[PDB]
């Protein structure tokens, strides 16, 4: 069964590999959003 | 109170928000002048109404 768990670990890896991309996406969004927050406050002031 | 303050907070310099007071004043002055000139037209018409009798 030692040859079986390899797929499992590589699977967890493959899964997380995109979760990181999600993190990047959300980060980029957060940047893009707060950049707007600045403007909103910049108008509000 | 602090919870709502942090929830409705924006990431931006504070000295820029207070500055908006200048813009707001520049936008209020117009309406204030319009009220001046309307209460003035009113006053004038009133004095004419007291001149004719």
């Amino acid at each position: 069964s030692n040859a079986d768990l390899i797929s499992y670990f590589s699977k967890t890896a493959d899964e997380m590999e995109e979760m990181m991309k999600k993190f990047e996406k959300t980060i980029t969004e957060i940047e893009a959003h707060l950049t707007g927050v600045e403007a909103h406050a910049m108008a509000m002031q | 109170d602090v919870d709502t303050y942090l929830s409705n907070l924006q990431t931006k310099t504070t000295l820029s928000m207070i500055a908006d007071g200048l813009e707001r004043s520049a936008r209020d002055f117009d309406a204030f002048l319009e009220e001046n000139v309307t209460l003035e037209w009113e006053a004038q018409r009133k004095r004419i109404y007291q001149h004719f009798g």
